[PDB]
RNA sequence: AAUCGAGAG
DNA sequence: ATACGCCTCTCTGCTTATCG
DNA sequence: CGATAAGCAGATCTCTCGATTGCGTAT
């Protein structure tokens, strides 16, 4: 009964661990693409406008994205970018360990 | 007593409770219709199981 | 009185990102108590050691910081996450 | 005639003789992994290309 | 906390000056229109706006 | 009863065991 | 899209199969049988098209 | 809802 | 007045045939 | 088997208007 299910999950987990692409081994741009900027600074935008902790100084601003693309300046979005190759397996960027253009 | 549901007309069941909630167009469901009035079926695997 | 470790799938909120633990306690653990579940088998007195499975899988299990998925239309971030639950059933 | 060979059925039923599509796919049991841009129109999920070609995970601080 | 400066005016303008506010989006997902009402309800709406939440299961949640 | 209160889907990791 | 609430799960693929005989008896709610869809007064008739176990029509709940 | 007719870019 | 069943000026490619 | 002479199939942006939509019949 739950075995079945425990079975199904140790299956998710190694299928998961072995599609990951460890940090060391990684071959992708060190650049964020202008997709992934863009993306950040829209998740990040929700999620402020929906009550998240802010890491930056709000110059007395209202603008969501505004908030966005200071706290993308200064460095400050606890976001990860997973780029996903062609065969489902996957790396994982930091935002802050990424250079912009 | 947990697995057993009612119709509007009184028939009981005791069956699939396994039903969750997906973000999808309403053409989808008509198209669905469409396809079951030709007699195919569409199975919608679900992420999460 | 019968320990039944669980795993579920529950949504995270954005206001609660600093404190994952306490989000998935006061948004799924909380009103799961003094109910019938109709899953683990009765009443559900209490739970402890809520875990919250990492989406990193290379990461090992001592680091405190962890990964959850977002929604790609929403900021409400979705884990799997492994507790156990203390209930009641005859 | 010359897109028959694809993997997704869902963008040659868009393109179409929507039915002849519609009846291979359902003779081999096709089983379409939504991966072109016109199944996820039909399905409802977000894209493959641009924005859509990674995932974003939060660093939450505490486990 | 930063929204309500500018989104109060918005409520208190209505659906006719611009800048203004069509309708009013509750926690529970209520759906309160201005369209009909008068400058003194349009008001205590918009002082009522960002009102803690009483619901735990909308305690995650702001108006909209 | 929404994906903000409960659970999505809820499985049994082993049997129960009494305590 | 209401971007306050979210949805959990996801359709990953489909496939497409063949709808047996058995199991379109086994989900159905009603049979068709008279080919007359309203009777007089303007009322669906019990076993026609529109049913009211097809579905609820012109302001009669449905009865499924 | 179709069909026909008239238009606009 | 009215209620059932009746109403001749393009093109490529797939597919079958058929006759020594 | 096969190589044409022949047969059959499915193709060939968006927007605004108005006008009409079915005839014979048996009781």
């Amino acid at each position: 009964g739950p075995e079945d299910f425990q079975q199904h999950e140790q299956i998710r987990r190694k299928t998961l661990k072995e599609k990951a692409i460890p940090k060391d081994q990684r071959a992708t741009t060190p650049y964020m693409t202008k997709y992934e900027r863009a993306r950040i600074l829209g998740t990040r935008a929700l999620q402020i406008s929906m009550n998240a902790p802010v890491f930056v100084d709000l110059e007395g601003e209202t603008d969501p994205l505004r908030i966005a693309m200071k706290e993308l300046a200064e460095k400050k979005i606890p976001l990860v970018i997973r780029r996903y190759l062609p065969d489902g397996s996957f790396e994982d960027w930091s935002v802050e360990e990424l250079i912009v253009d | 007593d947990s697995q057993i549901w009612e119709d509007g007309q009184g028939n009981k069941f005791v069956g699939g409770n396994e039903t969750t909630t997906v973000a999808i167009p309403f053409v989808l469901k008509y198209l669905d219709s469409e396809l079951s009035a030709m007699g195919i079926r569409l199975r919608y695997n679900v992420e999460p199981k | 009185i019968v320990r039944v470790p669980i795993a579920l799938y529950v949504s995270l909120a954005p206001m609660y990102l600093e404190n994952p633990l306490q989000g998935v306690m006061k948004q799924h653990l909380n009103p799961l108590v003094m109910k019938y579940n109709n899953k683990v088998g009765g009443v559900v007195l209490g739970y402890e050691g809520l875990k919250i499975l990492d989406a990193d899988p290379l990461s090992k299990e001592d680091t405190s910081e962890k990964l959850i998925k977002i929604t790609p239309d929403t900021p409400f971030g979705f884990t799997w996450c492994h507790v156990n639950l203390y209930v009641w059933q005859p | 005639q010359g897109m028959e060979t694809s993997t997704s059925s869902f963008m040659k039923m868009s393109y179409e003789t929507t039915c002849q599509f519609l009846t291979k796919a359902v003779l081999d049991n096709e089983r379409e992994q939504l991966d072109s841009p016109s199944a996820r129109i039909v399905v409802g999920k977000l894209n493959n290309v641009g924005t859509g070609s990674f995932d974003v995970l939060a660093k939450v601080p505490n486990a | 906390a930063y929204n309500i400066a500018e989104l109060r005016q918005a409520v208190i303008n209505g659906p006719d000056k611009w800048p203004g506010a069509t309708q009013i989006q509750n926690e529970d997902g209520s759906l309160v229109s201005l369209i009909g009402m008068s400058v003194e309800q349009r008001k205590a709406l918009a002082n009522q706006l960002l009102t803690p939440s009483s619901n735990v299961s909308t305690h995650t949640l702001n108006k909209k | 009863a929404t994906t903000l209160n409960t659970p999505v889907v809820i499985h049994a990791t082993q049997l129960p065991q009494h305590v | 899209m209401d971007i306050s609430k979210p949805v959990g799960s996801e359709i990953t693929s489909v496939d497409f199969g063949i709808l047996t005989a058995k199991e379109i008896r086994n989900l159905s709610a009603k049979q068709i049988t008279n080919p007359t869809v309203l009777d007089n007064l303007g009322h669906p008739v019990s076993g026609g098209l529109y049913d009211l176990a097809l579905g609820a029509f012109l302001r009669n709940l449905c009865s499924t």
